[PDB]
C-alpha cells in the first residue's frame, strides 16, 4: 500500500529508485545519488523571482507591435503557460507515492516549486503588457490546439496516477470490484512509469525549447528585453530539469537499479520513440499554424522546423534512442548562445 | 535544594540571605516585585545546586522582567549582576586597596609593570582616594553584561573575573596619563577618570579593554591597500593576520588587482579572476581571531567601473555555490558623478581592467576632470579589452543586492576627496575602514615589513550628548580627549613598520558622538518633519570648532604633526570653507564661533592631530553609557541588542519622561530628513560618516519597495553631500505576540 | 476521478476550496482568497539557504557543553528532522488531489518546499556539531519516542489519502470490492480532511514551539548562537505556516462553503478538542523524557509543562475551540525576543541579521523622472 | 626560464609569524606550478590558552583551510592545479577531528 511514515529502518542506499519501501526520514549525508544531490544544490543556487525584471519598455513595444506579432507572441506564451501549469501540478501526485529515496523525493519537491515559480513568472509577464489577462487565460483553456497537446500530456499523467492508486489500494493479481475485472501488475505499472517519464523528458526538452527559440528570435530585434531576461532564466532552470530527468531515465534503463526495469525499457523502446516523433510533429504543426499571417520579423518556417529537428534529434540521441532525422548543421546558432552562458 | 560552594563543599539550604540580597538590590526603586522574582526563580532549584547557578538564574529571572511599564528592573538586574561580579572577583563585597590589587595583578601578569615602575605607593593611595566604587550602581543591565562578558580583565579558557569597572576606569586613566610631568598628571588622571566614569565620554572596546595590559594594539580601525602583485597580496594577507590577531577591524582596498582574462607576466599565463584572492583574504581574516575579545571583520572595496563588477557585486549573496561566493566579508562599491550622469542620461557605462588603463585608476580619485577626459579617451580607443553595461541595469542590480543582503556599502569618492583635510594630489583617499566610517590615505606595500608602504591606523572616541548641559563642557572634554588619544598614539605597539610610519607621521584620530537621539529628543525635536537642521548645524559646529581649538592648543604646546605639509589645513581651508553648497537650501543657521581667528592660528602654528572628527556606529561601546548607538534612532522603548554575550534588554534613557517624544526607526515616513541631518553632520565633520537607510514595505502600495525610491534616496544622499551609505535595514512583519 | 488538466472551463472565482474540479491553468490575477496569495509572496520573499550563518564557534560551544545538554539538543533536532521529513512529504500527496483553486495548490507546494529547506537545515546543523551523523540519523528512525510521535501524526495522513483514493477510483455511495462492501461517503471524506488539517495545525502549533523553546533556552545562556539564529529563521517560517493552516481551516469551518460542512465542523470540533488534549499529553511526556538527567538553567519539567499548557490554551482560543487549562501568563517571557523580530537591534559584524527580504522590490525605473534631478 | 619547479617540503611552526611565512611561501611556489607538502602538525590544538589565558584558541582547522585557500589560488593557467598534502601526528589532541576532514559527511564550515 502507501504510507507517509514507514515504521522500519531500511538500508536507504540499497533500496531501488522506484517501487520500494516509501521513505521515512530525509537524510543528506549518505547520498546514494550525487546526481540528484547536485541537482537540488544547483537549483537552490538558481533561485529567482519575476519581481527583478523590467517590463515597461516591453509593454510599450507590445503596443507598438504588429497585430500578427501580438498574436504569435501571446499564443506562444499561452502554450508555455499551459505546459508549466501541468508541470507545476503533476509531478508531486504522479511520482511522490512511487519514490523510495529521499534524495529523489526532495529533488522532485524542488522541481515542483521551480515550476510554480515559472507559472507565476508567466502570469506576471501577462498582467504587465495587456489589460485582459482574464480573456488571455480563457482563450488558453478553450483553444483547441494547445488543448490537443494537453490531451496527450495529461492522459499519460492520469493513466499513471490511476494505475498507481490501483496498485497502492488493492495489491496484485486479478481482482473484481463493483462487478468488473481489473488486473493490476507491477510490470505494467513500471511500463506506464517509464512512458510517463519519457513524456516528461520530451516535454522539458522540446516544447519549452521551441517556445524559448521563438521568444529569443523576437528579442533579437531589440524588442521585449524583459521577456528576454525572464525566458533566459527559465531556460536555465529548464536545462537543469532536463538533465535531472535524463539522468533518471538512464539510471532506470541501464539495468543498474532494476533488471526488470531494463527489460521493460527494452520492450517499450518503440512506444518511447513514437512518442518522441509524435511530439516533434505536433511542434512543427503548431509552428505552421503560428505562421498564419505570413512569417515573423526576420524568419520563416524552414529555420524553425530545422531547429526543432536539431533539438529533438540531439535530445533523443542523448537519452539513448535512435535518430529519426537526417541531421545537418545548426540552423539558428545564436539561439544556443542565448539560453545558457 | 542544598547549596554548593564553588569547590564541592555542600551546605544546607539558605534562601533568606539571598532574599536579603534581593532586598538590597531592589532598594530605592519603583514598580517592581521581588515576590514575582522569587516565584519565577524558585522553580529551577534542584538539590545541591551551586551558588554560581543560583545567582545566574536569579539574575536572569529578574532581568527578563524589563518592559515598557516596569523599567526599573534594569537597575535591579544590573545591581544584582554587579554584586555577583564583586563576589566572583574578590570573594567579598568590599573592594581591595588599589595598590594591593594592582600589585597582585602584575604578579599574575595581567596588568603592565610600567604602572608600578612609574607610580609609587603614595600615588596609588591618593588615587584610591579618587575611586568612586558606589558609582557601579549607575550601570544598566546591558552595560554590566557587556562589561563582564567582553571588557573586564578575565581568563578565556577558564572564565575567571578579576577586577571591577572602577578599577578599569582608574587604571585606563592612569596608563593614559603616566608620561606627564608629575606636578599635574595626577590632576589630569582625576579629571579624566571623573569624566569617563560619569559617562560624559565614551571610549571604544580596543582601548577600553587594552590599556591596562601587556597587549598593545589600541587602534580600533585599520586600513590596508593591495597592489597588483603576488608579493603585495602576501603582504596584505600577513597584515590582515597580524592585526585581526590584535582586536582590529580591517578595510581592504582590493580594487586594484587586474580582472579576469588579463594577461600575466608579459603574456604567457592568464589571470583567473579575483574570487580566489578574496577567498584568501577571507580565510586570513576569519582564521586567527575568533577566540579573542571579538570576531574578525573586514570590508573590501572596489570601484564600480571594474571589469568584473557584474560578478563581484553579488559575492555577499545568499543563492550560490561556495565556489563563486564569499559571504563573510562586507563589500563596498565606489561610485561618483560621471557614473551618476551616465545613469541619468540612461547611457551605457563601460568597464575596463583597472590594471590595463594607464592613470585612469588614480584619476578616478584625484581629479574628476582628469577622470572624465581619460574615461572618454579610452572609451574611444578601439584596441583595449572593455565591456559595456547599461547604467540603469547596473545601478538597479547594485541596489537590488544592497537591499537583499543588507551589506553592500556605498562610497562616493569625490566627496571624500573634494571635502577633506587631506589634499587630493599628494595624499588622496581611496577607501574607508570596516564601518564606512573614516577616510585616510594609504599606499600599497611590497614586503610585509618595508618602509615604502603605509597602513592607516585610526583610534576612536566619542562624546555623550545626553550628559552635557551646555556647550563648554564639550571644549573641556575635547582637550582631555585629545590629550588621551595622542598619549595612546605614542604609547601603542605597532607590529608592522609601515603602519608605525603612517600612524606616527599623521597622528590621525577619530572623535564622534553617541546618545544623539536622547539629546535631540530631550530638546523636543524629531527626525522626520525636518525640525532639527538648525540644532544639528549648531551642535556640530560646536563639536568641530572645539576639537580644532584643543588640537591647536596641543600643537602649540608640543609641536605639530610630522606630515602637516601634506594636509589641507596648512593652506588655510576649513570644513566651513569647503562644504557642499547644496547644504544651503536646507539649513539657515549661521556660524557662531571665531572660525577666522582659529583659521589664522592654525595657519601660523599647525595642528597636532591631522584628522579630528569622525562619526561612528558605536554598537558595543555605547551600551555601558546606556546611550543610543550614535546618530541612529532606537527601535523600541525596550530595545533588544543581540551580541554573542547574550541578548540584552535596554530601556531608552529617561523613558518614563520621554515616552512620547522619541521617533523610533519604524515611524519615520522615510529617510529624507535623516539624510539631510547626515548631510549637515558630514559638512561639519572632517572625514566620512556611517549613515544607514531604512525601508519598510508596509508603507508602500502592493507591499513592494520601488527601485525608483531606492535610486532617489541614493541620489539625494549624493546631492546633499553624504560621502558613504552604510546599512539597508529592511523590516519584515514577522509578528508573533505570545 | 483525477486528472492533471480538465478541459471543462469554469470560473475559478466560484469553485469551493476543496473537492471542486481538477484545476485548470494557474493564474494569479483574479484571486478568490487573498490570504493564500499573500502567504505565497511572503514565503517567496523569505528565501534562505542554511549556509549563511557561520556556526564555527558553535561546534566548540557544543562539544564543550555537558552530556545531558548534548542529549537534549541532539534529541530535539532528531525529532524535528523526522517530523519535517514527514510534513514536507505529506501535504503534497494528501491535500494536492483535493484542491480546486490554483492559489491554494501552489501555496501547498511552496509549503512543502519550505519544509524541505527546513529538514535540510536541521540535517546541516547536525552534520556540523558532531562527528557521528550516521549514528544520529539512525537513532532518529530507531528511537521509540520519535517513532511514537511520528506515528501519531502520520496516521491521519494515511487514512485521508486512503479515503481520497477510494473516492477518486470508485465514486460516491456504497460499493463492493474484492467481495467486500465499502461506503465511500463524501461527507466522511470532508470530515477526515478537516481532522487531518486540525492535526497538522496542532503539530505546527504546539510541538515545534516547545522544541524551539528548548533550543532557544540554550542560546539565552551564551551558547549555540548560530544554531539559535538558524532556528530563528525556521521559527519565522513556521509561524507563517501556522497562520496559513489556521486561516484555511477557519475559513472552511466558518460556513463560507457549506452548512453541512459547518455541522461537520461542530462534530469534528468536539473530536478535535479531544485530539488537542492528546497532543498536549504527548508533548508533556516528551518533556519529562528529555529532562530526567537534570535541569539546565531556566528550563525543566515544570517550566516546559507550563509552556505546553499555555501554548495549547492560545492555539485553541485562536482556532475557535474551548480552553482546557487556565489562561495563565507566559512562563518563558524571553521567547518573544526570538519570535517578534521588530525591536531587536542586532549588532552585526558579529552575528548575522535575519531580517532581509529576498527580491521584494519593484524594479521599474522611471528614468525620465530621474532625469529631472540635477545633482 | 631558470625555473625547474617540483615538490616543495615546508615546515610550519607554532606562531603567527611562521604561519604567515608558510602561507606566503606556498602561494609563491604554487604561482610557479609546484606542489606542496607541509608539516603543520606543530600548530597547538583547540582549547589551549593564548598569551597565558589572555585569549581562547580556535584550533588547527582555520589555519589548515587558510593554507588550502592559499594553495588553491592561481595555478589554472599552467600544468598542475594547486596540490598540497599536510602532515600531523596521531597523538595530536584533535586527530579524531582532523582524520575526518576529507569526507562529504560534514559541512564546509
Ligand atoms: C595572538 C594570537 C595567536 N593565535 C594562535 C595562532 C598561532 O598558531 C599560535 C601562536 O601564536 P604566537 O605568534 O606564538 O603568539 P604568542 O607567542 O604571543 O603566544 P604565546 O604567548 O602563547 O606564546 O597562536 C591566534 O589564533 N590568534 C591570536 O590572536
Ligand atoms: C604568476 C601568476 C600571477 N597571477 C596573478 C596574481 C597577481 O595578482 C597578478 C600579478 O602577478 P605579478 O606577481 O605582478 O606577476 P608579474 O609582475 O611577473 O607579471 P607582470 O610583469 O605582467 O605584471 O597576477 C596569477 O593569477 N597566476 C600566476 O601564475
Ligand atoms: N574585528 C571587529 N571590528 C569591529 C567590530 N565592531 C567594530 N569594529 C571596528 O571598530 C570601529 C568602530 O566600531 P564601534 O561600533 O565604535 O565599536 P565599539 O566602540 O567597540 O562599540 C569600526 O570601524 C570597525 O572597524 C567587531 O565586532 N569586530
Ligand atoms: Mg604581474
Ligand atoms: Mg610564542
Amino acid at each position: 500500500a502507501y504510507t507517509t511514515f514507514s515504521q522500519t529502518k531500511n538500508d536507504q542506499l540499497k533500496e531501488p529508485m522506484f517501487f520500494g519501501q516509501p521513505v521515512n526520514v530525509a537524510r543528506y549525508d549518505q547520498q546514494k545519488y550525487d546526481i540528484f544531490e547536485k541537482l537540488i544544490e544547483k537549483q537552490l543556487s538558481f533561485f529567482w523571482r519575476p519581481e527583478q525584471v523590467d517590463v515597461s519598455r516591453d509593454r510599450i513595444d507590445y503596443q507598438a507591435l504588429p497585430e500578427h506579432e501580438k498574436h504569435i507572441f501571446i499564443s506562444n506564451l499561452k502554450y508555455q503557460t499551459l505546459l508549466d501549469s501541468i508541470q507545476g501540478r503533476s509531478p508531486n501526485v504522479a511520482l511522490l507515492p512511487l519514490i523510495s529515496i529521499p534524495e529523489l523525493e526532495t529533488w522532485v519537491e524542488t522541481w515542483a516549486f521551480s515550476e510554480t515559480i515559472h507559472s507565476r513568472s508567466y502570469t506576471h509577464i501577462i498582467r504587465n503588457i495587456v489589460n485582459d489577462p482574464s480573456v488571455v487565460f480563457d482563450d488558453i483553456v478553450t483553444n483547441e490546439q494547445i488543448q490537443k497537446r494537453a490531451e496527450g500530456i495529461s492522459s499519460y499523467y492520469d493513466e499513471l496516477i490511476e494505475m498507481t492508486s490501483y496498485w497502492h489500494l488493492l495489491g496484485e493479481g486479478t481482482h473484481t470490484v463493483n462487478g468488473k475485472t481489473v488486473t493490476v501488475s507491477l510490470r505494467e505499472l513500471k511500463k506506464k512509469l517509464y512512458l510517463c517519464l519519457m513524456s516528461v523528458n520530451a516535454l522539458e526538452a522540446i516544447r519549452f525549447y521551441v517556445s524559448f527559440a521563438c521568444s529569443f528570435a523576437f528579442a533579437e530585434r531589440e524588442l521585449m528585453e524583459g521577456n528576454a531576461k525572464i525566458i533566459r532564466l527559465i531556460a536555465r532552470d529548464e536545462a537543469l530539469h532536463l538533465t535531472g530527468t535524463q539522468h533518471m531515465l538512464n539510471l532506470l534503463r541501464s539495468g543498474a537499479d532494476d533488471p526488470e526495469m531494463a527489460e521493460i525499457a527494452e520492450e517499450c523502446k518503440q512506444e518511447c520513440y513514437d512518442l518522441f516523433v509524435q511530439a516533434a510533429q505536433q511542434e512543427k504543426d503548431w509552428a505552421d499554424y503560428l505562421f498564419r499571417d505570413g512569417s515573423m520579423i526576420g524568419l520563416n518556417k524552414d529555420i524553425l522546423c530545422q531547429y526543432v529537428e536539431y533539438i529533438t534529434n540531439i535530445r533523443m540521441q542523448a537519452v539513448g534512442l535512435d535518430l529519426p532525422f537526417q541531421t545537418r548543421s545548426n540552423p539558428i546558432p545564436w539561439i544556443n548562445t542565448w539560453l545558457v552562458s | 535544594l542544598l547549596v554548593t560552594k564553588r569547590d564541592g563543599s555542600t551546605e544546607r539550604i539558605n534562601l533568606d540571605k539571598i532574599h536579603r540580597v534581593l532586598d538590597w538590590a531592589a532598594e530605592g526603586l519603583h514598580n517592581v516585585s521581588i515576590s514575582q522574582v522569587e516565584l519565577r526563580s524558585h522553580i529551577q532549584f534542584y538539590d545541591g545546586i551551586k551558588t554560581s547557578d543560583i545567582h545566574e538564574t536569579i539574575i536572569k529571572a529578574a532581568a527578563d522582567l524589563i518592559s515598557r511599564d516596569a523599567p526599573d528592573y534594569q537597575y535591579l538586574a544590573a545591581r544584582l549582576a554587579i554584586f555577583h561580579l564583586r563576589k566572583k572577583a574578590y570573594g567579598q563585597f568590599e573592594p581591595p586597596a588599589l595598590y594591593d590589587h594592582v600589585v597582585k595583578m602584575v604578579e599574575m601578569g595581567k596588568y603592565d609593570n610600567h604602572l608600578l615602575e612609574d607610580y609609587t605607593e603614595e600615588e596609588f593611595k591618593q588615587m584610591d582616594t579618587f575611586i568612586d566604587h558606589d558609582r557601579d550602581m549607575t550601570f544598566s543591565y546591558a552595560a554590566v553584561k557587556q562589561l563582564e562578558g567582553k571588557y573586564l580583565v578575565q581568563n578565556r579558557v577558564t572564565g575567571e573575573i578579576y577586577e571591577s569597572a572602577q578599577f578599569l576606569y582608574i587604571l585606563v586613566a592612569a596608563c593614559l596619563f603616566s608620561n606627564y610631568p608629575r606636578e599635574t598628571r595626577l590632576q589630569y588622571v582625576k579629571r579624566f577618570y571623573d569624566a569617563v566614569s560619569t559617562f560624559k565620554i565614551s571610549l571604544p572596546t580596543p582601548i577600553m579593554s587594552g590599556v591596562r595590559t601587556p597587549t598593545r594594539q589600541f587602534s580600533s580601525c585599520v586600513l590596508i591597500e593591495c597592489g597588483d602583485s603576488l608579493d603585495s597580496i602576501n603582504a596584505t594577507s600577513s597584515a590582515i593576520v597580524k592585526y585581526v590577531s590584535q582586536r582590529a577591524g580591517i578595510g581592504i582596498n582590493a580594487g586594484r588587482i587586474r580582472a579576469l582574462g588579463s594577461p600575466i607576466r608579459g603574456g604567457e599565463a592568464f589571470h583567473t579572476g579575483c574570487i580566489p584572492f578574496y577567498k584568501h583574504f577571507q580565510t586570513a581574516v576569519k582564521s586567527c581571531s575568533q577566540g579573542g575579545v571579538r570576531g574578525g571583520a573586514a570590508t573590501l572595496f572596489y570601484p564600480m567601473w571594474h571589469l568584473e563588477v557584474e560578478s563581484l557585486l553579488v559575492l555577499k549573496n545568499n543563492r550560490g555555490v561556495e565556489g563563486n561566493r564569499v559571504r563573510h566579508m562586507d563589500y563596498g562599491v565606489q561610485i561618483n558623478k560621471l557614473m551618476y550622469t551616465r545613469l541619468l542620461k540612461g547611457e551605457d557605462i563601460t568597464l575596463f581592467s583597472p590594471s590595463d588603463v594607464p592613470g585612469l585608476y588614480d584619476a578616478f580619485f584625484a581629479d574628476q576632470e582628469e577622470f572624465e577626459r581619460l574615461y572618454t579617451k579610452y572609451e574611444k580607443d578601439d584596441s583595449i579589452r572593455k565591456q559595456r553595461v547599461k547604467a540603469v541595469e547596473l545601478f538597479s542590480l547594485m541596489m537590488q543586492e544592497r537591499a537583499s543582503t543588507g551589506r553592500i556599502y556605498i562610497q562616493n569618492v569625490d566627496h571624500c576627496n573634494t571635502h577633506s583635510p587631506f589634499d587630493p594630489a599628494i595624499a588622496p583617499v581611496r577607501q574607508s575602514n570596516l564601518c564606512l566610517e573614516i577616510a585616510l590615505p594609504t599606499k600599497p606595500l611590497n614586503d610585509v615589513n618595508d618602509e615604502n608602504g603605509e597602513i592607516a591606523l585610526c583610534t576612536l572616541s566619542a562624546f555623550n550628548l545626553g550628559a552635557i548641559n551646555n556647550l563648554d563642557e564639550l571644549e573641556e572634554l575635547a582637550i582631555l580627549a585629545v590629550r588621551a588619544l595622542d598619549a595612546l598614539l605614542d604609547y601603542q605597539d605597532y607590529p608592522i613598520p609601515a603602519a608605525k610610519r603612517g600612524a606616527m607621521g599623521r597622528r590621525t584620530l577619530g572623535i564622534g558622538v553617541i546618545n544623539f537621539a536622547y539629546y535631540l529628543a530631550k530638546h523636543g525635536k524629531r527626525y522626520s518633519d525636518g525640525s532639527a537642521n538648525n540644532l544639528t548645524h549648531k551642535t556640530f559646529e560646536a563639536i568641530q570648532y572645539y576639537l580644532l581649538k584643543a588640537s591647536n592648543e596641543l600643537a602649540k604646546e608640543q609641536g605639530a604633526c610630522p606630515w602637516f605639509n601634506e594636509t589641507t589645513y596648512a593652506k588655510g581651508i576649513l570644513p566651513i570653507d569647503t562644504y557642499k553648497k547644496d547644504l544651503d537650501t536646507i539649513a539657515n543657521e549661521p556660524l557662531h564661533y571665531d572660525w577666522e581667528a582659529l583659521r589664522e592660528s592654525i595657519k601660523t602654528h599647525g595642528l597636532r592631530n591631522s584628522t579630528l572628527s569622525a562619526l561612528m556606529p558605536s554598537e558595543t561601546s555605547s551600551q555601558i553609557s546606556n546611550a543610543t548607538n550614535g546618530i541612529e534612532p532606537p527601535r523600541g522603548y525596550v530595545s533588544i541588542k543581540a551580541s554573542k554575550d547574550g541578548i540584552l534588554r535596554q530601556v531608552v534613557p529617561d523613558y518614563e519622561h520621554l515616552h512620547d517624544a522619541y521617533e523610533l526607526l519604524w515611524e519615520m515616513p522615510g529617510n529624507d530628513g535623516y539624510l539631510q541631518l547626515v548631510g549637515i553632520m558630514q559638512k561639519f565633520i572632517d572625514q566620512s560618516i556611517s549613515a544607514n537607510t531604512n525601508y519598510d514595505p508596509s508603507r508602500f502600495p502592493s507591499g513592494k519597495v520601488p527601485m525608483q525610491q531606492l535610486l532617489k534616496d541614493l541620489l539625494t544622499a549624493y546631492k546633499f553631500g553624504v560621502k558613504t551609505l552604510y546599512y539597508q535595514n529592511t523590516r519584515d512583519g514577522a509578528e508573533d505576540a505570545q
